[PDB]
This record gives structure tokens, C-alpha cells and sequence, in this order.
């Protein structure tokens, strides 16, 4: 439907994504592609439990501080995130395409040092992927995801948001935090795709890269951010609440 | 080895409720889905995900999984719901197809009517008289038509003809017409039409006598 | 070089719930096929055309016939209509009762 | 259709991506006559990786042409259990649910090529007043055909019957060859049933006699 | 013209009980008229399904049919069932004639 620079937007990107995947582990999560498991049956809860379900820590104040500092080890695999800041990544790490989002998702391929396109698979050591994280008002993108080659997602984004207490009580929200923030909104504290804590901006590869999320029924939203207008659809499970916000 | 059994054949009766069973090892944790195949067709989706049904399949079918088992429900059954069904499920990265189930709807069956037309007065100015016996909305396709000629059998110059069977009512219409010439015709009095067919006690004989009016 | 559609009237009374028959014969046609049409043509329900048999001496023959209620025949009219198109014919009859006095 | 011969190979085509986003992954599934489904592999184009299934490891190949925007797969060396209907399914990237199954295609193969065996037939061994007893040597389990059956040398023609072959259910033949003669002339005499096949250039002789009752 | 036929029926090889299969034949030799029937009992019960049946045409100077019928068991079905029996049902004959063989004792 449309090519650029980088955003392969449309939702139609050729061959320029990094085809090295390995096989070596015996995790199989290639062949986990074909078909997914049930959310009991592949062990999601005790990788879900280590993140507070609803109320995790409450005001932080008003002022809306920045202290990216980094989130580097644990997954993300529930909302609960600091990324960091990532420009560039060696593409020899990449194994499909990079999804990044507005939102709204788009595909970022391989490029070169000076930004010439390159049509080699990602096979060449020299492949790079060039994405300067900036916000929507000033280009760009909030943030995105991709899977390392050992079989294990990635994520990075701008600076999300800090908040938090004094008796443990630290609740750095990527995302929404509605009422915990004089007035937090995506287009300001949105970091990743999590539109919500219980939402996300599906894409084709959504079930692959979060697959503790099968369980999640589909929704139609629109969305403004900036000056524009985005329609999208995002996926948000029906865990008992009330979705009318 | 990952196998899923289901049982070989399901009989029901029109408008009951028919129960297929996919029996594996604690299934209750895959996502099954059902495929239907008619005779000679590609098979095509019916149920996905247990319960979700794609765009175009009735209401009639439902289903259901838990524990060991996963139901492929059909209610409201009709002829036109017969064919093989599969179950399937995935498994140690590999695809298993569960072993084929004929689901056949008994069909009912029904007595036929009969009706006897006498020749035109038209076309025996022709020279040639038609005898018209008819048989329709009849079940099963077996059956015997016999004329009478005064007491006398008729072998020969009759022709018998039938139409399709119709889905809905899984029924045939079976005409048989017997021709004479003019002057045979005229010397003979009573006509009559025998049947003999499932669902008569006895055979039922429509007859008339020529001249009468 | 026939259309040949002779009545075939229904039974003398037959007066009964029990609906009657009637149909018209085409014969001595050919080549095949023809097609039979009630009135006007928007006739459905009940109708059969039985398919068409080869006649002795390489002539094709054919039947339609209708199950109409008993009562409506006191008012209502049938008309059983033929197209052939190698005559480019059409052709039209009644099929009225049979006066039975 | 067309039989393939065996040790053959064949190809099975399915409209594949051009080099673009896909969304949706293949497979390719096979129908013995009533027998239910089977699988062999499937393929991503977004990701070239294949993959096989256990049973047919050794004699799939699946390979894509973007240019020609189609993807096939060449199964090598068949033999009798490989035909059926070959289907090509197109399900969701992620949901393992397979829908719009494609027209089938049918292959077939013609069994094998190998030589008949023959077993011999016991003449009744009691008396009988009229004097006449019935040999037979028969000849099944033999592809492809004709046959001739000639006993002694094809000197001896009085009398003999050759049954024309009937097809076996496995899929290849089967046949018999009898001979009536006089009871007194059994034992005085030597019969012998002869069976060539020159599709797979065997001779075989083989020999006749009443068989043994726990007497001799 | 009407010739009554000679049935004639051979147990099976010794040979093919090592190959793991059974084949009891039952023949029909000469006779005119071409309606036959043959049905294959074993211990006093009936079976059909399993058999086969080929035929030759008369010869020129002659009228008479020829008529085969194999019947095939699986390997260890051949070991029971005693007694076989092979029945043939046509005209000429007084009734229904019925040659069989113990499957002990040759
Ligand atoms: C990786 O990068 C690209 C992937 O984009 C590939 O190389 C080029 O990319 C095309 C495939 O994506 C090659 O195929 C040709 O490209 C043109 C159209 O193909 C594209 O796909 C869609 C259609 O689904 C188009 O809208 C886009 O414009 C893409 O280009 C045409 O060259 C050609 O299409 C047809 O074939 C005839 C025969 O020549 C053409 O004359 C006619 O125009 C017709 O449309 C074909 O589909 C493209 O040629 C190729 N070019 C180069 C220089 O590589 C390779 O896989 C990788 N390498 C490179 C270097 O890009
Ligand atoms: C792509 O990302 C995945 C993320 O899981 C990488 O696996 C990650 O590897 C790290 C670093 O090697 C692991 O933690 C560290 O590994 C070594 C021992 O192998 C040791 O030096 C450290 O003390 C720690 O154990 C970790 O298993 C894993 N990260 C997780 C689970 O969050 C994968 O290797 C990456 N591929 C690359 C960078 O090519
Ligand atoms: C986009 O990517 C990074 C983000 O700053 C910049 O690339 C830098 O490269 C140098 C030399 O290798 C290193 O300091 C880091 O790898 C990168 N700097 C970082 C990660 O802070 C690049 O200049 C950025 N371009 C922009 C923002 O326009
Ligand atoms: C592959 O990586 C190597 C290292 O950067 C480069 O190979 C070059 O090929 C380009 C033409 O594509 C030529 O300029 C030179 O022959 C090679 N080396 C250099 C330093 O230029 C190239 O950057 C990468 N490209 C491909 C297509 O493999
Ligand atoms: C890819 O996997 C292979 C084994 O599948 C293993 O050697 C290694 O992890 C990777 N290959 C290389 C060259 O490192
Ligand atoms: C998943 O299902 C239920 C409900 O979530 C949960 O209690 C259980 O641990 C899992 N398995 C089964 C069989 O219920």
C-alpha cells in the first residue's frame, strides 16, 4: 500500500527483514509459529504473577518525572516495563520483522551505516537497523519489539513516566495510568504497545511475540494523538471490568 | 505417538440430536477443530478453537471440550447434514488428524400416491390413446408398477420414467404411460393401475371403465 | 412437428381433502428439450417434470403434472404452456375438468 | 488420471507469496481412498524455514519460487501406498486452524513388477467309478500380465482349462490352470505344470502328485 | 441339451501355510446351461464376500460353461473350523449337492 524510508507501512513489507534465526536451543519457539497452547497449559500464570494486577502503587505526585535509567533484565511479559532508549541495533540479532508502532504498526528493515537500503536477508555482518526512539509530536515512534535469535522477545522505548511511594511503593507506568496521573495519556507516558494495562495494538505477529495474550478477544478503537487520527485495532482481554473507562 | 480416536459410525433420526466424541490424552489443554467432508469434496471448517464457528455454518452446530473429550453437537439433524467429520489437534509439534466418522440420517419412509389419467379426447382422434399412472412423493425407490387390461397383463409398450430425489423431503415421482392403438383401445372396459411398494399393507388398485363419461 | 399437449384432466370428483392431479402430456417431439411453464409461469410448489423418454421410433416424450387443491378447481384455472425451440413454438391449453354427466 | 511409475517423483504446487507480508501459512495434506487425512509439512513464506513431518522425513522437499509467486513440494521414490488425493491447506500466521482447503489432485501408481508363484493343487485321493480326477496348478500374486500355463512340455492339451486372471484385492492377480484325467493313469504318469512370465523372465516347473494320507 | 455339472473342490498347499495364507478353490467343471450358484460354508455357516469367481466360454465344438470360485482365509484362520464344505445350486440335479473335506486327516 506504501513504502518510505523506513516505514513499510500498508502492512506489506518485501524481504528486507533479518533472517537469522537459530536453532541450536531445543525451545522450538520457530516451530511454536504453526499453532499456539491454551494460557493453562503452557505455564503463563507463574511467569504472570510476578507484576500487581490493578492498584500497584498509588500517586508519585503530580510532577511527571523522567528516569529511564534502564530495564534490561526481566521480560516483558506483563505491562510492568522501564525500556530504555535504543537508537541503533547490530542486525545480525533480529530474527523476523521489527514491528514498530505510531501506534499504529509499522515494519522497519535493514539498513545501511549511511542509510542506503541493503537486499541481503540480514545475512551480512554490516546490516544494522537505524531507529532513533522519538515521540509522535517529534517524529517517529513511541517504541517497539522484535525476537533476539536465542528465541527470547525484545523491547525499547522512550522514557516512561516515574511515580511512586516510600514503603516499596514505586509504580513506573509505561503506559495509561490514568488515574494515578494528572492525567497520563498514551501520547505522552506511551512507551511500548501496551495501549492499556489490560490492551494491546495487535499486529500479525502479536500472537508470537506475547503469547501469553491468546486468550485476548479483539476490539476496534480510534485513537488521536498529536494533531491526527489513527484507526486501529487493538486486542484487550475481558477480565472483569468495565471497559467504557 | 499422539493418537485421537472418535467412534467409527453415529446414526440419528431427523430432527435429534447426534453426540461425536474426539477422545485423546487430556485434550482439554488443545485447541481442536472440526472438518467436514462430503463425498468427493474438499473438506471445510466447521468449528475452530472448540466453540468458535467461522461465517456461514448454521446455528445447529455446536461444540463443547473439557476433560478427555471435545462434543461435536448437532441438533435439528436433516439430510443434508451426512457426511465423514474429523477431529484434530496439535501435538509435540506435529499435526494429528483424528480417525474419520460417517454421521448417516436414517430416512423415513413414505406411502406413495396414485393417481390414473384416461386418454384425451384429443388425441384419440389421433388414432393413438395414452394411459397416464402416476406415483409421487414416494420412499424408498423400489417400487412396482403393474397394468391390467381387463383382468389381462400387459408386458411391454410402457414406459417408465422418474425424476430426482429432492433434498428436502428425500422423496422420487415415478410416471408410467401406456399407449395402444385406436381400435385395441376401443374393445376393452375396465382399466386398472396396480402398485405394490413398502409402506402398503396391500397393494392399492386405481382403476376406471372407458365410456362411462 | 408436434407440440401434441393433451389435457390430462383430473379425477371425476376425487372431492375430499384428499388434493387432486392434473398435467399435460407433450409428445412426438424433437430435437430435445422443452420447457413446461404453469400460469404465467409462477408456479412452483407441487410441480413435477419428469424427465424425457425415448419414444419407439426415435421420437422423445414427456409429463408434467401439478397437485392442486380439490376446492380450487370450481374457480381457478390452469394453463400448461410449451416451448420448443427448434419450432421457435409455444404453445397453450387449458386443462379444464371433465364434464362427468 | 495418468499412473506414475514407481521410483518416480512428483510435484504438488500452491500459490505462495510474491516476496511481500503473507499472513497465512501452507500445508500439505494426503487422502488414501477412506482411509482419513495425513501431514507432511508445512511452509512460512515470510520465514523460508520448512518443516517435515516424522513419517515422511526422508522424501519430502519443500521449495519456493518467489518470482513465480508459487511454492511446491517433490515427494521422491513412490511406491503402491503413496496414492491418494494430495490437498493444500491455507491457515492463519498463528491459530493452527487450517481453512480453505484447495482442489485436490490425484496420483497413482501401479504396485511393482515381480515374478508369479505357483502351488499345487492335490488330486482327490479316493476311487471313483467313472475314473476321472482334476489336477490344477495355480499361479497368483504376479504383476503385470499375461501368463501361459502349458503342462508337459505343452505336449498334453487334452482337456485343459485355463481360468482368465481375476484382479486380487491387494492389487495384483491371481489365476488357476486344471486338468481332468483318467483316475488309473495317476501314478503310471508324470504331470508337471509350466509357468513363464517373461515381464520378469521367470520359468517355473513345477510337480503334481496325490498327496499323502499318513499312508505313504 | 441340459449336462449337470462335476464340482470338484482342492484343499490348499502345503506350501502356502508357511507363507502365512489359505486358498480353498472350488470348482465347476462342464455344464450348459450358464446360471450357477456356489456358496462356501465352513462348519455348517455361510459366508460371503471373501470370494472370487472367473469363467471360460464354451468351445467351438461345444456348449458347456466352466466356472471357478477361490476362497481366501487370513493365516491362522485356516487352523480351525474343521470341516469346509463347498455347495453348488442348478438345474438337472435332483437337489443341492455339497462336497467336503475334513481339514484333519489330509
Ligand atoms: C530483496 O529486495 C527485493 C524485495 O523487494 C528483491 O529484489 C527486488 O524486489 C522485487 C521483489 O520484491 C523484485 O521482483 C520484481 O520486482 C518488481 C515487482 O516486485 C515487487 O513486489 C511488488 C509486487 O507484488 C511490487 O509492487 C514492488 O514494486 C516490488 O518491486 C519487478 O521487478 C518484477 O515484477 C514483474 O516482472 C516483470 C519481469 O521483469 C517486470 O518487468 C514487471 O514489472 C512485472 O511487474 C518483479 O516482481 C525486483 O525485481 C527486485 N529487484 C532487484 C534489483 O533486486 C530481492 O528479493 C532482494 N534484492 C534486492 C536487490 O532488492
Ligand atoms: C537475545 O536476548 C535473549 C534474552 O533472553 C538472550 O538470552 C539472554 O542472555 C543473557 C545474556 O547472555 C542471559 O543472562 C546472562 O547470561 C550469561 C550466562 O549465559 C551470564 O553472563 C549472566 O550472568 C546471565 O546469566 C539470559 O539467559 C537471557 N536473558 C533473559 C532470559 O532475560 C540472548 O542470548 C540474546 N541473544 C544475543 C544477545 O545474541
Ligand atoms: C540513533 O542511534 C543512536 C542513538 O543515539 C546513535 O548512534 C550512536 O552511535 C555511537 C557510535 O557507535 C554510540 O555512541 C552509540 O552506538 C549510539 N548512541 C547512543 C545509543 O546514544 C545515533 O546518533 C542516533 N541518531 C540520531 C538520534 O539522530
Ligand atoms: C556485506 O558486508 C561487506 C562488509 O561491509 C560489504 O561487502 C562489500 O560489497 C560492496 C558491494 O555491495 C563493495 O563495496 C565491497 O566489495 C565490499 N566491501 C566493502 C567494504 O565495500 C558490504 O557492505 C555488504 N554488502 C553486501 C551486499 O554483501
Ligand atoms: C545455530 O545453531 C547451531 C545448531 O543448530 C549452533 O551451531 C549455533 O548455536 C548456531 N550456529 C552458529 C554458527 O553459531
Ligand atoms: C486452567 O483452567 C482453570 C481456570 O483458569 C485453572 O484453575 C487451572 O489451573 C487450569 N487448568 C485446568 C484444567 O483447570
Amino acid at each position: 500500500q506504501r513504502v518510505q524510508l523506513i516505514n513499510t507501512n500498508g502492512s506489506w513489507h518485501i524481504n528486507r527483514t533479518a533472517l537469522n534465526c537459530n536453532d541450536s536451543l531445543h525451545t522450538g519457539f520457530l516451530a511454536a509459529l504453526f499453532y499456539t497452547h491454551k494460557f493453562n497449559a503452557s505455564g503463563c500464570p507463574e511467569r504472570m504473577a510476578h507484576c500487581r494486577p490493578i492498584d500497584e502503587f498509588a500517586q508519585g505526585w503530580g510532577p511527571i518525572t523522567y528516569a529511564e535509567g534502564h530495564g534490561s533484565d526481566q521480560r516483558p511479559y506483563c505491562w510492568h516495563y522501564a525500556p530504555r532508549q535504543c537508537g541503533t541495533i547490530p542486525a545480525s540479532q533480529v530474527c523476523g520483522p521489527v514491528y514498530c508502532f505510531t501506534p499504529s504498526p509499522v515494519v522497519v528493515g535493514t539498513t545501511d551505516r549511511f542509510g542506503a537500503p541493503t537486499y541481503t536477508w540480514g545475512e551480512n555482518e554490516t546490516d544494522v537497523l537505524i531507529l532513533n526512539n522519538t515521540r509522535p509530536p517529534q517524529g517517529n515512534w513511541f517504541g517497539c519489539t522484535w525476537m533476539n535469535s536465542t528465541g527470547f522477545t525484545k523491547t525499547c522505548g522512550g522514557p516512561p513516566c516515574n511515580i511512586g511511594g516510600v514503603g516499596n511503593n514505586t509504580l513506573t507506568c509505561p503506559t495509561d495510568c490514568f488515574r494515578k496521573h494528572p492525567e497520563a495519556t498514551y501520547t505522552k507516558c506511551g512507551s511500548g504497545p501496551w495501549l492499556t494495562p489490560r490492551c494491546l495494538v495487535d499486529y500479525p505477529y502479536r500472537l508470537w511475540h506475547y503469547p501469553c495474550t491468546v486468550n485476548f478477544t479483539i476490539f476496534k478503537v480510534r485513537m488521536y494523538v498529536g494533531g491526527v487520527e489513527h484507526r486501529l485495532n487493538a486486542a484487550c482481554n475481558i477480565g472483569h471490568h468495565h471497559h467504557h473507562h | 505417538s499422539y493418537v485421537l480416536t472418535q467412534p467409527p459410525s453415529v446414526s440419528v433420526a431427523p430432527g435429534q440430536t447426534a453426540s461425536i466424541t474426539c477422545s485423546g490424552d487430556k485434550l482439554g489443554d488443545k485447541y481442536v477443530s472440526w472438518y467436514q467432508q462430503r463425498p468427493g469434496q474438499s473438506p471445510v471448517l466447521v468449528l475452530y478453537q472448540d466453540s468458535k464457528r467461522p461465517s456461514g455454518i448454521p446455528e445447529r452446530f455446536s461444540g463443547s471440550n473439557s476433560g478427555n473429550t471435545a462434543t461435536l453437537t448437532i441438533s435439528g439433524t436433516q439430510a443434508m447434514d451426512e457426511a465423514d467429520y474429523y477431529c484434530q489437534a496439535w501435538d509435540s509439534s506435529a499435526l494429528v488428524f483424528g480417525g474419520g466418522t460417517k454421521l448417516t440420517v436414517l430416512r423415513t419412509v413414505a406411502a406413495p400416491s396414485v393417481f390414473i389419467f384416461p386418454p384425451s379426447d384429443e388425441q384419440l382422434k389421433s388414432g393413438t390413446a395414452s394411459v397416464v399412472c402416476l406415483l409421487n412423493n414416494f420412499y424408498p425407490r423400489e417400487a412396482k408398477v403393474q397394468w391390467k387390461v381387463d383382468n389381462a397383463l400387459q408386458s411391454g409398450n410402457s414406459q417408465e420414467s422418474v425424476t430426482e430425489q429432492d433434498s428436502k423431503d428425500s422423496t422420487y415421482s415415478l410416471s408410467s404411460t401406456l399407449t395402444l392403438s385406436k381400435a385395441d383401445y376401443e374393445k376393452h372396459k375396465v382399466y386398472a393401475c396396480e402398485v405394490t411398494h413398502q409402506g402398503l399393507s396391500s397393494p392399492v388398485t386405481k382403476s376406471f371403465n372407458r365410456g362411462e363419461c | 412437428k408436434g407440440p401434441s399437449v393433451f389435457p390430462l384432466a383430473p379425477s371425476s370428483k376425487s372431492t375430499s381433502g384428499g388434493t387432486a392431479a392434473l398435467g399435460c402430456l407433450v409428445k412426438d417431439y424433437f430435437p430435445e428439450p422443452v420447457t413446461v411453464s404453469w400460469n404465467s409461469g409462477a408456479l412452483t410448489s407441487g410441480v413435477h417434470t419428469f424427465p424425457a423418454v425415448l419414444q419407439s421410433s426415435g421420437l422423445y416424450s414427456l409429463s408434467s403434472v401439478v397437485t392442486v387443491p380439490s376446492s380450487s378447481l370450481g374457480t381457478q384455472t390452469y394453463i400448461c404452456n410449451v416451448n420448443h425451440k427448434p419450432s421457435n413454438t409455444k404453445v397453450d391449453k387449458r386443462v379444464e375438468p371433465k364434464s362427468c354427466d
